[PDB]
RNA sequence: ACUAUGGUUUUUAUU
RNA sequence: AAGCUUGAGUCUCGUAGAGGGGGGUAGAAUUCCAGGUGUAGCGGUGAAAUGCGUAGAGAUCUGGAGGAAUACCGGUGGCGAAGGCGGCCCCCUGGACGAAGACUGACGCUCAGGUGCGAAAGCGUGGGGAGCAAACAGGAUUAGAUACCCUGGUAGUCCACGCCGUAAACGAUGUCGACUUGGAGGUUGUGCCCUUGAGGCGUGGCUUCCGGAGCUAACGCGUUAAGUCGACCGCCUGGGGA
């Protein structure tokens, strides 16, 4: 939420497969939703999460 | 004038003389009034694959106002030095409040 | 750029046309000429040891500086010109001190640009540093073998030499052949890649240009006496052996590298 | 479309105020504007087709402006001519 | 913009009560209300008002009853590009005595019996039943 | 299935008790990339008779 | 890692 | 002939796009070179060979060369007139859409002929070639193998450019204005009232499957209609031959 650079932030959201909840069985908003996975997609371009899950 | 962002990942361990080698080059935008406003770190992270043999960053933020006509001219002054990777330019809005 | 000419004449309808309109028109700088002797093919003798080549006009050959130094010294394209040799042009650098040279053309044939030398200089083509200070990937044109020389490699239009590893006082560039060699790191070229790129796209044209370009006919091994080519004999027109050249070598299959001292530069060569 | 400084200019410096967009001559100088605004991009371009296809209707507009210009009053057609490069 | 404005007002006629809306809504005309006047004299339509004088808007108020529809067939038959004419001899029959025939004569726009008492033909408005 | 479940198992997987053909398990629902829309809707729920 | 080659014709409609 | 102005055109400030072009750029890998650690096998099959090793392969690490496309995210989720457009920057750019104001004053809307836009294959002119791959070679499989199997490999795949004009260009809906019915699952601009409501009335633009009315031979179309009414342009003539 509101930031995407900083990883001890953003590791909080995130599941240990990199993955996040659908928004309808955990009840949040739409545009957030669609806005945390483009902060996700941000933070791989940053390096901060993986390309390849190999080594 | 137009605002650019220009994040350097910077190694924990030689980021006392990395700002200074930035520095080495930063004629070729004060050349063209150039205002920059701070050229500093703002927080260790860690990455999740090794950058110049690293896994960790120390992120030195130069935050720069300066003219439309000088932002290809300034990385092409990187294009060689092997310090400038991805951009990381990030152009528009400007600087957040203390960079947050 | 490269055109066609009219159709109205065989050799024509074939010939292509090399022009370029920013070429300075005037007078040629003649300290910088030797007007080249002829040898006709002949050793210092009198004999035939190169065969085909005679006649046309002299052509003569553009100095350039074999001891191109210059460094922190800045300096102008002060004409770009014609030359009846290079198929890449030839231009003339004024220095800040303080003479008048001619240098060779990076892509873009440039005039008015404004030129530096040394370890100092920012990475553009046409900026001369020595292979020390550039990195790897980088293109370099008239490029000397041996520090301090006059340049051998990379001076034809189109022409290039990339450096593709690195360590201490020396590079590794790769070769035209599927060679890569092993070269010192004070060598400091001209930087970038000769300019023009379209020479190579030529049909000879009409027979009589050869004699103009001094460029004389073949002979049939076949048809030439019994003695002096091994394929002549007749009668005739039956050829019932494997090819040879005028001295009984086949021409096929048969390396012919017999130098045994230059190993060390070699990276990729094979026996 | 163009900044709010490369129209005005000519809504006011070829027309009479930024509040008299609509008037005919002042249209042919705008779409005119427009045109040679998009000469410093193409033949810079030497392809960008799909873009090109914007400037192949501004033409277009500037043709269906034009004609009904000289059918509406020859003389106001016959000063714009000549008071903006058109009919080379 | 619009092509055929009659068009226009019978179709939101014709689907209007099929719509079942108490009244519709236009771009008002003399050709329009002189229309609208002959469908509420003939009892087919219950009022028509005007409103505007740079941008006059018609609205006509449709007629109900104990049963259903008012206006059973509302046949054009003469359009702008092709026209049909009739003759004071051959002045038509409509849904053979259940509907009326409209025209617009050389007068104005009034009923096949108003035309055949005046002795006039012309281009056929509608026929209605 | 593509399980990563490791140690106690033996005979080859297929550990889940009737897991294809007459149900179980889910293509109740087979049409319109709904396939696993059923696991959502029993996980949903609360009733399943509702006005 | 699997086989070419065996043609052609057929019925309920009346009280 | 001259007006009027709601539809048409333009302008202030805003919304969202793998639309286009120019100049740059990663993650990782088949291949290839080299230095460690290390040993006789790798790959395919019902069996096998050709090929790659035994001179150190395959393996796994360390460091590179090489050309070229997007996995995870990604959702029929977006864009473009359409075949097409997806890792990520910087600089230019056509079009769609809204809130409040201001001009033109019939400016709309379809288009004979015309002049324009390429997907793939193929070509003209040069550059390039990591993997793959018509043609073709190397070995099996088989009656044959013309194919499947399997190692190589040219044309090609790619680029700056020029031709060609064609398709399952299929969302098979000619284009354009107006009038409409309920759902699932996605998305975007905005006015109004102490929010008597810690809250709610009113309204513009898109998007992918369902399913009504209406439409059909039946399939299906279905507010992004194959529906209701209207404006303009184009095409067809029993089959094969052709």
């Amino acid at each position: 939420e509101i930031d995407y650079k900083d990883i001890a932030t953003l590791k909080n959201y995130i599941t240990e497969s990199g993955k996040i909840v659908p928004s309808r069985i955990t009840g949040t908003r739409a545009k957030y939703q669609r806005q945390l996975a483009r902060a996700i997609k941000r933070a791989r371009y940053l390096s901060l999460l993986p390309y390849t899950d190999r080594h | 004038m137009r605002h650019y962002e220009i994040v350097f990942m910077v190694h924990p361990d030689q980021s006392e003389q990395v700002p200074g080698m930035i520095e080495r080059y930063t004629a070729a935008i004060t050349g063209a009034e150039g205002k920059i406003h701070r050229l500093e770190d703002w927080g260790r992270r860690q990455l999740a694959y090794p950058i110049n043999k690293l896994h960790k960053a120390h992120y030195v933020l130069m935050n720069v106002e300066a003219p439309q006509e000088v932002i290809d001219e300034l990385e092409t002054t990187f294009r060689f030095n092997d310090a400038v990777i991805r951009s990381m330019v990030m152009r528009t809005k400007h600087a957040v409040t203390e960079a947050s | 750029a490269v055109v066609k000419c009219k159709p109205t004449s065989p050799g024509r309808r074939h010939v292509v046309k090399v022009v370029n309109p920013e070429l300075h028109k005037g007078k040629p700088f003649a300290p910088l000429l030797e007007k080249n002797s002829k040898s006709g093919g002949r050793n210092n003798n009198g004999r035939i040891t190169t065969r085909h080549i005679g006649g046309g006009h002299k052509q003569a050959y553009r100095i350039v500086d074999f001891k191109r130094n210059k460094d922190g010294i800045p300096a102008v394209v002060e004409r770009l010109e014609y030359d009846p040799n290079r198929s890449a042009n030839i231009a003339l650098v004024l220095y800040k001190d303080g003479e008048r040279r001619y240098i060779l053309a990076p892509k873009g044939l440039k005039a008015g640009d404004q030129i530096q030398s040394g370890v100092d200089a920012a990475i553009k083509p046409g900026n001369t540093l020595p292979m020390r200070n550039i990195p790897v990937g980088s293109t370099v044109h008239n490029v000397e073998m041996k520090p301090g020389k006059g340049g051998q490699l990379a001076r034809s239009a189109g022409t290039y030499v990339q450096i593709v590893a690195r360590d201490g006082a020396y590079v590794t560039l790769r070769l035209r052949s599927g060679e890569m060699r092993k070269v010192e790191a004070d060598c400091r070229a001209t930087l970038g890649e000769v300019g023009n790129a379209e020479h190579m796209l030529r049909v000879l044209g009409k027979a009589g240009a050869a004699r103009w370009r001094g460029v004389r006919p073949t002979v049939r091994g076949t048809a030439m006496n019994p003695v002096d080519h091994p394929h002549g004999g007749g009668e005739g027109r039956n050829f019932g052996k494997h090819p040879v050249t005028p001295w009984g070598v086949q021409t096929k299959g048969k390396k012919t590298r017999s130098n045994k001292r230059t190993d060390k530069f070699i990276v990729r060569r094979r026996s | 479309s163009l900044s709010t400084e490369a129209t005005a200019k000519i809504v006011s410096e070829f027309g009479r105020d930024a509040n008299d967009t609509g008037s005919t001559e002042v249209q042919v100088a705008l779409l005119t504007a427009q045109i040679n605004h998009l000469q410093g991009h193409f033949a810079e371009h030497k392809k960008d087709h799909h873009s090109r296809r914007g400037l192949l209707r501004m033409v277009s507009q500037r043709r269906k402006l034009l004609d009904y210009l000289k059918r509406k009053d020859v003389a106001r057609y016959t000063q714009l001519i000549e008071r903006l490069g058109l009919r080379r | 913009s619009m092509q055929d404005p009659i068009a226009d007002m019978l179709t939101r006629i014709r689907n209007g009560q099929a719509a079942n809306k108490a009244a519709v809504t236009m771009p008002s005309s003399k050709l329009k209300v002189a229309i609208a006047n002959v469908l509420k004299e003939e009892g087919f339509i219950e009022d028509f008002k005007v409103e505007g004088d740079t941008k006059p808007e018609l609205e006509l108020t449709l007629k109900y009853f104990q049963g259903k529809a008012v206006v059973e067939s509302i046949q054009r038959v003469s359009r702008p590009g092709l026209r049909i004419y009739k003759r004071k001899d051959e002045l038509p029959k409509v849904m053979a005595g259940l509907g009326i025939a409209v025209v617009s004569t050389s007068k104005g726009v009034m009923t096949d019996r108003a035309a055949r008492q005046a002795g006039l033909g012309g281009e056929i408005i509608c026929y209605v039943a | 299935i593509k399980v990563r479940e490791n140690e106690p198992f033996d005979v080859a997987l297929r550990r889940f008790k009737r897991s294809c053909e007459k149900a179980g398990v889910l293509a109740e629902v087979r049409r319109r990339e709904f396939y696993e829309k059923p696991t959502t809707e029993r996980k949903r729920a609360k009733a399943s008779a509702v006005k």
